[PDB]
DNA sequence: TTTTTTTTTTTTT
């Protein structure tokens, strides 16, 4: 659901695409089908300046086009400016899911074979960082 | 099955901003109720969010799911689980605005679409009830869609531009300079001078015990007004035939006695003077009669629509008389069922903007009190009457209580209300020969 | 097996958010104590933070799991799994006093559910008790639930105040007789007196005689509470258009004929009057007013959140008038849907924490006494406006109702109801010309 | 569940 809104607002508005903080170090695995938006996130970084027609004809050689079009439509909105906090919200929502993965793995450790002193304490750090 | 039309997307998305972010809360307040979501665990939702944030509560899912838990209504929303979905899918409440809009529009399209269908079972079976009754019941049905969207307006935003347009608006009146009476002049000085003629969007009611003349004193302000101007005026004779009043309206215009226009001993001269008031009327023609008896506010509002349209407006329009009104939806409470017709006639001078004198009678009280001055507590039915009323005039007679009377041919108009103007009595001269009322010329008494 | 009410959630978010925020620990102390928590290890865990914050350590995920480790119940609670979970289900510290008072709530319930069960054991074995002993430990048992209520003074003050009080006003005699104004300013020195201000969070209710100023005193008092403060003011004239009003208010400001103002009779020295008026107001801009039609308390509750937010909150709340809100889900009843308006009226004001005028009206019961001051019950519903009102000021004018009075231009605010202070008669010197009210200068008469 | 109306019988001024 999260992915959809993502994509649909990467499409209306390809001058917002230049503001994505870096997320290639990130795995395309965590989320559901999320090497389709980074990859658009990289194609739409490599040529500033474009309308959105030039990044839609871009991906007709493959079947999701449709997906991307049928997507852009959807949460269409008329203000410009409104969409980049919305779009920053959700690029923070995405990245909280490194944080997210970080915390599981303590606590699944934990629960194996428990934890030191230090690794609650790092646990402890990333899970600060949740809540604010 | 046609689907009614719905956007379970927008109704999610403003559940979920409303979480995020409860400052917003009053953006989705304006736009969007309880009973707009099409399903109805989102009105449960809503209803729940309302009632934590009228406590000062913060809306979130825990205090949400609890709240609902206390009901035993978790369950029936779906659950935490649902809850949590609802707080994950929304991205941010920025556009919640557009959503809880969205939301409103299919909302609105759904009660359109049920009241269509409503309408079309009616005339599949009327049961018995005559075109009539279902077209009035459909035209009920319609306003109330229609008035129940004016909520963008009048709200108190930032007052700077009401200030500055209330001003300008001081100010163009004050230009305009007019001969003291700014609105239609009653034909008489020392009530325009008190009153500076009937104000338009301003209910005025004028009462007195029966057989004072309280017909006569409005059908001569009626009088006045269409000579004195030449838009429309309105009468709804509920109590009296058109043909009574037109007789009144001849003996006065004229000054020949009532008596004899109403036997036909009319001389030559009398004749004369009937047909030039005959002529008088037939070249003005902005006066339109109704004698039709119980008149609900509904047709009454359709009515001077109907003229106000084919008429560029009312100049000014009279009820004769308050009480035979009727509203069989208020018929068990004869108070309330009053009280309903004076806001509703209210609303109507609001919405045309038209002075709408609507007469009213006072309770036997009065005339058991040593002094019979009537005052605002002596209005039958008065609660809200006087409450709805911003004009009160009461017509007195001394001379008809008491027959050595100092006052005879003298009627006493007792301004008791005046939203805008000071209260007090002013004098006139009263011919019942002619039915008439004219400026009084005698010594001006002070008043104490 | 049906479970004690509690709130698993309520204290994991508060638990979670104490090792988040220590600083807030002083507002979750003084709401909710260790015996509280309905599960034994959230109790273990709040009694190891008390510890923790007596001894002065910071309250974390690492020192809580030392400190429960050393005591050896770190594995009664879960260790750094539960704790960290507990930590990390919290959306935010922020909302930590409401959680608190959420699971103070669930305390609170439990031991009265706990008080049930006593009492119904002790009914189904008396153990020889006699029915008054039962009755009695009843009780006391509930009496300790009550211990949150108190009753405070109810009135008799000893001798030993009255003498106190009798040396200092004898004393100050002398001396300055200062008011103590600590409430929004009433513009007026009796009154402010008797009142010390409009009170925030109070709900004041003018009632009146319609034609008695009801709506010019309200008027009045918004007017002088901007000039004396810079937060902004609310009026909600449902009753008359934002024109009216306005034209009232600069008739008042600038102390010339209303009557002239409504009809453009303007001189020159008038019109520089209203022009320094008008530059005074838009100088200020701290006066809001909405002139919409049947407003729901919602709908008002909505506007007056947005305004407070855009200008940091309310000085005043003016509401013209409570008998015209409209309520349709309890409009079947109209005392209901009064009491439901007052009731939200009343919240408002105290989530607000503004002085709110909300207007009502009389019955006509009141004019067929032989005195015709008005009092408490002569309120319309008086059954449920009298309840919530906390101040309840009746305008009077004995010149109304008595032409040949010797107290012409005089107006009486009686103080039926307060709450925090004495009730009795104040004087006020009322130009109907100017429609204003200015402290009385006239000769006290004695309060009798 | 309330506001009206307006009888009737009393008191009080
Ligand atoms: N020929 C006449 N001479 C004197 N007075 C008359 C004559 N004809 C009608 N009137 C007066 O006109 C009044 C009109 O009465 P009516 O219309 O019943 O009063 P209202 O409209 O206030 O109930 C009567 O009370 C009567 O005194
Ligand atoms: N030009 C004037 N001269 C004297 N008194 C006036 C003038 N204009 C208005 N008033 C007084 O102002 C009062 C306002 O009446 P209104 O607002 O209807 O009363 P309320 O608001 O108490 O219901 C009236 O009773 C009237 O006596
Ligand atoms: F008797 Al009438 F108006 F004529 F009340
Ligand atoms: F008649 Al009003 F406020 F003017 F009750
Ligand atoms: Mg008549
Ligand atoms: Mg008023």
């Amino acid at each position: 659901t999260t992915m959809r809104i993502l994509i649909g607002l990467l499409v209306q508005n390809p001058e917002l695409a230049t503001l994505v903080p870096p997320l290639e170090n990130l795995d395309e695995n965590k989320l559901p089908g999320l090497g389709l938006f980074r990859e658009l996130v990289n194609t739409c970084l490599s040529q500033p300046g474009l309308t959105t027609g030039q990044l839609l004809e871009h991906y007709r050689g493959t079947n999701n086009a449709a997906t991307l079009e049928k997507l852009s439509m959807w949460d269409d909105i008329a203000d410009k400016n409104i969409a980049e906090q919305t779009f920053t919200d959700s690029l923070n929502h995405m990245f909280d899911s490194l944080l997210e993965l970080r915390q599981e793995e303590l606590i699944a450790r934990e629960r194996t074979h428990g934890l030191s002193n230090e690794e609650c304490l790092e646990l402890w750090t990333l899970n600060q960082e949740l809540a604010k | 099955l046609k689907v009614p039309p719905h956007s379970i997307e927008a109704e999610q998305s403003v559940l979920g901003g409303l979480m995020l972010d409860n400052e917003r809360w009053d953006d989705v307040a304006e736009r969007v109720v309880a009973d707009d979501f099409y399903t109805r665990p989102h009105r449960h939702i809503f209803t729940e969010m309302a009632r934590l944030q009228e406590s000062g509560s913060p809306i979130d899912l825990i205090t949400l799911a609890e709240s609902l838990e206390r009901q035993g209504q978790l369950d029936s929303v779906g659950g935490c689980a649902y809850l949590a979905e609802l707080s994950k899918n929304t991205p941010s409440a920025a556009n919640i605005s557009a959503y809880a809009d969205i939301v409103r529009e299919r909302a609105v399209v759904r009660e359109m679409i049920s009241v269509a269908n409503e309408i079309a079972e009616a005339g599949f079976d009327p049961q018995g009830r005559t075109s009539e009754d279902l077209l009035d019941l459909a035209e009920s049905r319609v306003f109330k869609i229609a008035e129940s969207r004016a909520n963008k307006d009048e709200g108190p935003k930032n007052i700077a531009d009401v200030l500055d347009a209330t001003v300008a608006r001081i100010e163009q009146l004050f230009q305009q300079p007019h001969d003291g009476v700014t609105g239609v002049n009653t034909g008489y000085d020392d009530l325009n001078k008190k009153t500076a003629g009937l104000q338009p969007s301003d209910l005025i009611i004028v009462a007195a015990r029966p057989s004072m003349g309280k017909t006569t004193f409005a059908m001569n302000l009626v009088e006045n007004a269409a000579m004195l101007q030449d838009k429309p005026v309105l009468i709804f004779s509920l109590e009296m035939p058109s043909e009574q009043i037109m007789m009144r309206s001849l003996a006065s215009l004229s000054r020949v006695d009532q008596t004899k226009i109403r036997t036909g001993q009319l001389d030559d001269e009398d004749w004369a003077r009937i047909s030039g008031t005959m002529g008088i009327l037939l070249e003005k023609r902005n006066i339109y009669i109704d004698d039709s008896s119980g008149l609900t506010p509904t047709e009454v509002r359709s009515r001077a629509r109907r003229i106000a349209r084919e008429h560029g407006g009312i100049g000014l329009i009279m009820i004769d008389y308050l009480q035979l009104m009727r509203v069989p939806a208020l018929s068990d409470n004869r108070t309330l069922e009053i009280a309903e017709i004076s806001r509703s006639l209210k609303a109507l001078a609001k919405e045309l903007n038209v002075p709408v004198v609507a007469l009213s009678q006072l309770n036997r009280s009065l005339e058991q009190r040593a002094d019979k001055r009537p005052v605002n507590s002596d209005l039958r039915e008065s609660g809200s009457i006087e409450q709805d009323a911003d004009l009160i005039m009461f017509i007195y007679r001394d001379e008809v209580y008491h027959e050595n009377s100092d006052l005879k041919g003298i009627a006493e108009i007792i301004i008791g209300k005046q939203r805008n103007g000071p209260i007090g009595t002013v004098r006139l001269t009263f011919n019942g020969q002619w039915s008439r009322f004219d400026n009084y010329a005698g010594p001006q008494y002070d008043d104490e």
